[PDB]
RNA sequence: CGGAAGGGCACCACCAGGAGUGGAGCCUGCGGCGCGCUACACUGACGGAGCCAGCGAGACCUUGGCCGAGAGGUCUUGGGAAACUCCGUCGUGCUGGGGAUAGAGCAUUGUAAUUAUUGCUCUUCAACGAGGAAUUCCUAGUAAGCGCAAGUCAUCAGCUUGCGUUGAUUACGUCCCUGCCCUUUGUACACACCGC
């Protein structure tokens, strides 16, 4: 993560193009303290944000 | 409830839908249209004489709705609440049109000029206040704070000068020529005002 | 009065943009139908 | 009877001012005032160039004397109008530092204000007194 | 410009593979 | 507040509903400020021009510019003609206000004159009712046709 | 991998025909929940 | 908090409603 | 390709609605009468369009 | 109900009811007491009109509009430590 | 609209001409969707 | 020309007339005696002035 | 409404009818209370303008 | 199809 | 202690605490003098209930005005309500109510927003 | 009259709970109920009386579709009146309607020209629904389809068990009219599929041997994901029921 | 099954006007359809000057100090928006409106592929000359203009939703058209009115 607000988090460094994610769009995403999640949507302008 | 008064008997027993009690009426000048406002609503329920079952619910106060009239020539009616606002409504053909004027202070009563362009408005500060109704604007008020002879209690702790107990007009009526105003409270002073020249004529004990 | 001539139907600008609205052509499509798969 | 700027208008006591710099001279102004842009949000130097560092400084002293102490960033972020960056939406942009601070450095150099403590700039005394004595010739500009 | 070219056409090669999975 | 009963617009200053009906277009929408200093250049230049007054100037210019008849569009049921009424007062004050505003506007759109300037001249050539005006001519052709087809 | 909500629905034929049938047995019935009147 | 302020009912009365640097430390 | 302005502009109808302000409107019918051209446009007035 | 009526009206819900204490609840005066003495001095008014004698029960919609008379010390001092007095309307 | 019903079902295989009503009444219906979604379940079925 | 005043003295309604024509009976401002039954197309109420470029004629419903 | 909108010279129109009837007794009894009602509405209208304009022969009609 | 007072006029 | 009174104007968002004492006759608004409003062509807008009622009054006054919020239209507003309103509230508590009542008169017949708000409040058909 | 609403939002806040704890031991005694051998409150106050006066209003600054989104909602409700929101503030908003006496307000949020939220409050400070509106189609999107009929319509719902279900059957009947005719002619369909409840107007015929329908009006997906108690000006009312999107079960549990 | 008569309602109708899309650029949702944002300037642009808000409170912001045209970097402290307005320059020319794109230069970000992104500066000045057929939308703090803040379990990050600021013109009537709906046992209770 490196832009987060309450509930909502730009994550970087996880996939390579925006085809990617699109492929893994809607994932149950989890961090180490351990709070569920989801990747939303592709982020556009950086490449696999 | 609608009597009549040749064969001396109700027509009718206009009534809300939760038993609610009303403070003040007014009927149209064709007397095809009876309105009654309440203190537990301040929604002016609104009867049809000949079918009987109440047209509708007029809001837009908030706070009881001290009094209504009708102008008998434009046939409109000015309802004012302690909302410290007058609230004029045009209630026929098509339109359902308001206007609503702002006073200082709670109009609790009302009275309309027989011709049918001005009403007179007295509020708490004892401020009989006049307004024209198209214009929606203030003709000119009356003072009449000094003007009452109030009461003094014998179970008060204070003077029957420095007490607001009565200092205002709960009842207000014009003259037949449009010129003199009437004016009583919970006073002990009738006193008798004229419009067009803000003064009073008159005040009897 | 002067008269003139219409074309109808820059060369490395039209190439340039020629490329672009292809690459936004096929990047478009298939991101919609990768999504659609993954749906 | 004791008058100032929160009694004259703003324009003209900027335009009195910076005249007054103007013919008094001593005010060291850098060498680059024909070609440095007063703003990244500007798009072309100022129209007059012979003095607007002056009309600068005067709305400086002016700007400080109604308040109390100001910083170079605190100037700036007065000063640095919105820009328009095209077919996107507009934002926000600062003003120039390095000429305002220039314009600090000259007002102190010429004596017209004093540092402040808690950090900041403030007016001297003198410069007040000065700034009051303008005021009031500009108020009787009218004989 | 050229790797743009190329990298595209790696993409489309890209499209056809992932509808011959499909 | 105007717009609430019917002719609260009769009861505004005429002068105040000429500066409204001029900051009426897409980028003038919502500057009343800038509508001000128009009508006030506007008026300065009346005066310069024309020593009598600006505000007569105006009202004269007003009433000589009201249409006075106008052509309903008769469907007929399908043979779509024109027929000629008369105009209430509200109407023509309203329309000739429209009429000098938007020539205004037209004459100063594309043009080295300004909007201020421009009004002045439209102002003064309506009250001459010099027909050179282009809310002169606009009355003038509506009147023509009423009387055509009366 | 796994999801973590509902994926929205597609419509489809199928889908929209036993909806339209559906609701003609109802009507057929006449069975269909209204706000009926308050009486007395 | 916010639920007291959104019922303030504006009209309470209590009754309390009727009421160098080492230098200037030194003097105060 | 001289870049300075649309030579071939479709314009919102009418033709009334983009027309000049004073004219004479005349149709070619070959049932109607034979009339001088010359004579016709010396005939109209001074500040027109046919 | 009714079982509400045989059981819970009590000398409570009535005492409860009463001006003093609606003005305490309602927060008029810090303490019954207090809110005597200002009954008796004279500062409350419910609708257009006021109150002397506390014994008086006031009635659902009245004791929603009870609040003090016009122009007295005890408004006047509220609004001047809220630095909101407002002469005009001689508060 | 039902004007446009009731005069269709007044003028008018019975079983047939109720599901081409049916069918021309009902506007809403992706018809590439449906191919879509059948090319689609062949697919997982084949994968 | 010579164009006359008039005064509206009744808007006529349930008349049907085309929308925005509104009928109406005026008198003559100068003689108070006669009548007409004109045609007007603004917002029109009773008691104002109107003008007639003729006074013969008389409106008819407008369909 | 009828009554209201149609022009004055209508009405008098109107009255020579109603003078007619005058003589035709039967149809006056026949429908007393209609005629009564409209000619007393329509000259409850049109009283101003009908007493502004002379006509003896009127006269004679009113009589 | 007139309307009422219309046919009055005409008759 | 000193006479004074304090009202408040209130426009769309802009609030106008007016002070008024009994002085030597000046009129200052955020520590400037009144005749250095921002606007400049709604100088006169408040600028009105000066030369509504007169001069003189203001000669025994001092007033004071300070202004937060809102645009520069609403601002200006709020000035001349606040103005009007604390002059006759002071009128009403230190001089005769004949003259509290002729100020009054003179500002409802010029126009009335003078006194009293014009809460906008909306209208659903 | 703030007063007003703080004792009646208290009052209400209480008879909530009230009927709550009723609603318990009522499940409790059913058991009962099969050994021997109905409304909620503010419809019941005015549940046949009073028809529903609804305003359907747009989020702000709506885009076009959005504005005739709202237009196609309005010609689907009865006693529905359309309001173009500019400027307006929730609390003012919300407050001339209850003064102008409203039975209840629809506010559409959409996303670029899609409509995507839409929110259903009752103002006698009753309950306000949150549903997320998906697969939107609409008339002005299809194609000149006539007018609409405008006759009071016939309610279907389908699939509506638990009573979450019955909470907003009631809502979206009571926002409905009351008391149609035996022979009223368009009924508008309320499917329930694993909680996207997907609404349709139907015009029909009853045919010489059954019946047929003409589907007419919007077609959307729709499903709940909010339902506070109080009003939506405040945000801060306690939340009736909350859909949650991160639990374990997220993609299987129904009607939560 | 059909017809007639009567009455109501509507920016899906009349009537008066306003504002769009559709032309161009840009963005992007449905697959050609559709939604946003920037232009076509003089009610402007440009330069000096003036300053007036509100929502928002889970290695971070920063007041102040130092250099740098700018961008920016350096040292110290703690846990006040635009449109707007005042003067000044420009003038009707795709010109100073429009900044696409291209070239060069200057710094920041990660990192090591001389990898990419961001910001500033110079120079280059394209289409666009007010947008056809049509078509939708709209009645008061409403249309429209202008900025700011937050991303609070759905939906949104070249975007959703709030808040502040400036604020109009034209209807506020009518069932004539287009529709749609109601009624044709007064049912109820005087008076009047009506009468298959």
């Amino acid at each position: 993560p490196y832009k987060i607000f309450k509930n909502t988090a730009f994550i970087k460094d996880m996939f390579s193009s925006a085809m990617e994610v699109a492929r893994f769009e809607g994932a149950q995403i989890k961090t180490v303290s351990g709070i569920r999640g989801e990747i939303k949507r592709a982020l556009s302008k950086p490449e696999g944000h | 409830r609608a009597w009549d008064l040749i064969r001396y008997r109700n027509f009718r027993t206009f009534t809300g839908t939760e038993r609610i009690q009303f403070n003040c009426l007014a009927v149209d000048p064709s007397g095809e249209v009876v309105c009654a406002g309440s203190l537990d609503n301040f929604d002016i329920h609104v009867w049809s004489v000949q079918t009987g079952q109440l047209l509708d619910a007029l809001s837009g106060h908030e706070g009881p709705v001290s009094c209504l009239s009708f102008s008998q020539e434009n046939s409109v009616l000015a309802s004012a609440s302690w909302d410290k606002t007058i609230r004029i409504w045009s209630i026929f053909g098509r339109s359902q049109q308001v206007e609503p004027i702002e006073v200082y202070s709670d109009v609790l009563a009302l009275s309309m000029r027989p011709d049918g362009k001005e009403v007179a408005v007295s509020t708490l500060k004892g401020q009989i206040s006049i307004f024209n109704i198209e214009d929606a604007k203030q003709v000119g008020n009356i003072d009449c704070r000094k003007d009452i002879i109030s009461g003094r209690f014998n179970q008060d702790r204070f003077t029957a000068k420095n007490s607001e107990r009565s200092k205002f007009f709960t009842t207000i009526h014009y003259s037949f020529d449009g010129m003199a105003i009437v004016a009583g409270g919970n006073n002990n002073s009738i006193c008798l005002y004229d419009v067009p020249n803000e003064v009073l004529l008159k005040r009897f004990i | 009065i002067p008269t003139h001539a219409p074309k109808y139907e820059d060369r490395t600008r039209s190439e340039i943009n020629k490329m672009k609205a292809q690459l936004k052509k096929e990047r478009k499509f298939t991101m919609k139908e990768i999504r659609k798969d993954a749906k | 009877p004791g008058v100032s700027v929160r009694d004259v208008a703003a324009q003209d006591f900027i335009n009195a001012y910076a005249s007054f710099l103007q013919r008094q001279g001593k005010l060291e102004v850098p060498g680059y005032v024909d070609i440095v842009k007063t703003s990244s949000g500007n798009e072309m130097p100022p129209q007059d160039a012979e003095g607007w560092f002056y009309k600068r400084a005067a709305s400086v002293a002016r700007h400080i004397y109604m308040r109390k102490q100001v910083g170079v960033g605190k100037l700036n972020k007065l000063y640095g109008g919105a820009k328009s960056r095209g077919v996107r939406p507009y934002k926000h942009i600062d003003a120039s530092g390095s000429i305002n601070r220039k314009v600090l450095q000259a007002l102190e150099k010429i004596g017209i204000v004093e540092i402040s403590p808690k950090g900041g700039r403030r007016i001297s005394e003198n410069g007040q007194r000065d700034l009051d004595r303008i005021a009031a010739q500009t108020l009787e500009e009218d004989e | 410009h050229t790797l743009a070219n190329n990298v595209e056409s790696k993409l489309r090669d890209d499209l056809e593979r992932l509808k011959k999975i499909r | 507040r105007y717009a609430n009963k019917r002719f609260r617009k009769a009861q505004c200053p005429i002068i105040e509903r000429l500066t409204n009906s001029l900051m009426m277009n897409g980028r003038n929408n919502g500057k009343k400020l800038k509508a001000v200093r128009i009508i006030k250049h506007t008026l300065d230049i009346i005066n310069v021009l024309t020593d009598q007054n600006p505000i007569q100037v105006v009202v004269d210019a007003i009433t000589n510019t009201g249409p006075r008849e106008d052509t309903t569009r008769v469907g007929g049921g399908g043979a779509a003609r024109r027929q000629a009424v008369d105009v209430s007062p509200l109407r023509r004050v309203n329309q000739a206000i429209a009429l000098l505003t938007i020539g205004a506007r037209e004459a100063a759109f594309r043009n080295i004159k300004t909007i201020a300037e421009t009004l002045a001249e439209e102002l003064i050539n309506a009250a001459k009712g010099s027909s050179t005006s282009y809310a002169i001519k606009k009355k003038d052709e509506l009147e023509r046709v009423a009387k055509s087809n009366r | 991998f796994d999801r973590t909500a509902k994926p929205v629905p597609v419509i489809t034929s199928e889908v929209t025909e036993s909806l339209e049938d559906m609701i003609r047995r109802r009507i057929q019935d006449s069975n269909f929940d209204d706000l009926q009147r308050r009486t007395l | 908090l916010r639920e007291k302020a959104k019922e303030r009912n504006p009209d309470e009365y209590y009754h309390a409603m009727h009421s160098s640097m080492d230098q200037v430390k030194l003097l105060k | 390709v001289n870049s300075e302005e649309k030579l071939l502009k479709v314009i919102k109808n009418p033709i009334t609605d983009h027309l000049p302000t004073k004219c004479r409107k005349v149709t070619l019918s070959f049932d109607a009468p034979v009339i001088r051209v010359q004579d016709y446009i010396e005939k109209l007035d001074d500040d027109e369009s046919i | 109900k009714i079982s509400d009526l045989e059981n819970k009206v009590t000398v409570s819900a009535i005492c409860r009811r009463r001006l003093p204490v609606i003005m305490h609840r309602l927060k008029m005066a810090e303490t019954i007491q207090d809110a005597v003495k200002f009954i008796e001095q004279g500062h409350v008014r419910v609708g257009p009109n006021l109150i002397n004698d506390p014994a008086y029960l006031v009635t659902r919609n009245m004791e929603d509009y009870v609040t003090w008379v016009d122009n007295s010390k005890i408004k006047k001092t509220l609004l001047r430590y809220r630095n909101q007095i407002d002469d005009f309307d001689f508060s | 609209q039902l004007k446009n019903l009731k005069a269709a079902l007044k003028a008018r295989e019975k079983k047939k001409a109720i599901a081409e009503i049916r069918e021309e009444f009902n506007p809403f219906e992706g018809i590439s969707k449906q191919i879509g979604e059948e090319q689609r379940k062949r697919a997982f079925e084949a994968r | 020309t010579p164009v006359t005043l008039a005064k509206v003295i009744k808007v006529l309604g349930r008349t049907g007339s085309r929308g925005g024509v509104t009928q109406v009976r005026v008198e003559f401002l100068e003689d108070t005696s006669r009548t007409i039954v004109r045609n007007v197309k603004g917002p029109v109420r009773e008691n104002d002035i109107l003008v007639l470029m003729e006074s013969e004629r008389e409106a008819r419903r407008l369909r | 409404d009828a009554l209201m909108v149609m022009p004055f010279s209508y009405v008098l129109k109107f009255l020579k009818f109603i003078d007619t009837v005058m003589q035709n007794k039967t149809l006056l009894h026949s429908h007393l209370p209609l005629i009564c009602k409209n000619l007393f509405f329509i000259i409850k209208f049109n009283h101003k303008e009908l007493v502004s304009q002379k006509n003896e022969e009127l006269k004679l009609q009113i009589n | 199809s007139l309307k009422a007072g219309e046919r009055l006029m005409e008759a | 202690a000193v006479p004074s009174v304090q009202t408040f104007g209130k426009k769309k968002s802009a609030t106008a605490v007016a002070h008024v004492k009994a002085g030597k006759g000046l009129i200052k608004v955020n520590g400037s003098p009144i005749t250095l409003v921002e606007p400049e062509i709604l100088r006169f807008k408040v600028y009105e209930p000066l030369l509504l009622v007169g001069l003189d009054k203001f000669s025994n006054i001092d007033i004071r005005v300070r202004v937060t919020g809102g645009g520069h239209v609403s601002q200006v507003y709020a000035i001349r309500q606040a103005i009007a309103k604390g002059l006759v509230a002071y009128h009403q508590k230190y001089v005769d109510e004949q003259s509290k009542n002729e100020l009054k008169k003179a500002f409802t017949s010029y126009d009335r927003t003078l006194l009293i708000a014009d809460s906008r409040r909306p209208e659903p058909k | 009259m703030l007063r007003r609403q703080a004792r009646e939002r208290r009052e209400y806040l209480y008879r909530k709970a009230q009927e709550l704890q009723d609603s318990q031991l009522q499940q409790k005694r059913q058991i009962i109920k099969q050994a021997l051998a109905q409304v909620d409150d503010e419809y019941a106050a005015t549940s046949g009386i009073m028809d529903p006066r609804i305003i359907v209003t747009t989020s702000r600054d709506p885009s076009t579709r959005l504005s005739q989104f709202a237009k196609e909602i309005k010609l689907l409700f009865p006693n529905a009146v359309r309001l173009n929101r500019g400027n307006y503030v929730m609390p003012n908003l919300v407050d001339a309607c209850k003064k102008s006496g409203t039975t209840d307000l629809v506010v559409l949020h959409e996303h670029r020209g899609v409509p995507t939220s839409l929110t259903i409050s009752h103002f006698p400070h009753g309950p306000t629904a949150q549903f997320s509106l998906h697969n939107v189609v609409m008339r002005h999107d299809i194609i000149n389809a006539g007018n609409q009929s405008e006759v009071n319509p016939h309610l279907i719902f389908d699939n509506f068990t638990t009573a979450l279900g019955k909470r907003v059957v009631c809502i979206l009947k009571h926002l409905f009219n009351a008391g149609p005719k035996k022979d009223s002619e368009r009924v508008i369909t309320f499917a329930n599929r694993g909680d996207f409840i997907s609404v349709r107007q139907h015009v029909y015929v009853r045919t010489r041997e059954g019946v047929e329908i003409a589907e007419v009006g919007p077609r959307f997906e729709m499903r709940l994901f909010e339902l506070r108690l109080g009003t939506l000006e405040n945000k801060d009312a306690d939340v009736e029921w909350q859909l949650r999107r991160f639990i374990r079960t997220a993609n299987k549990k129904d009607y939560l």
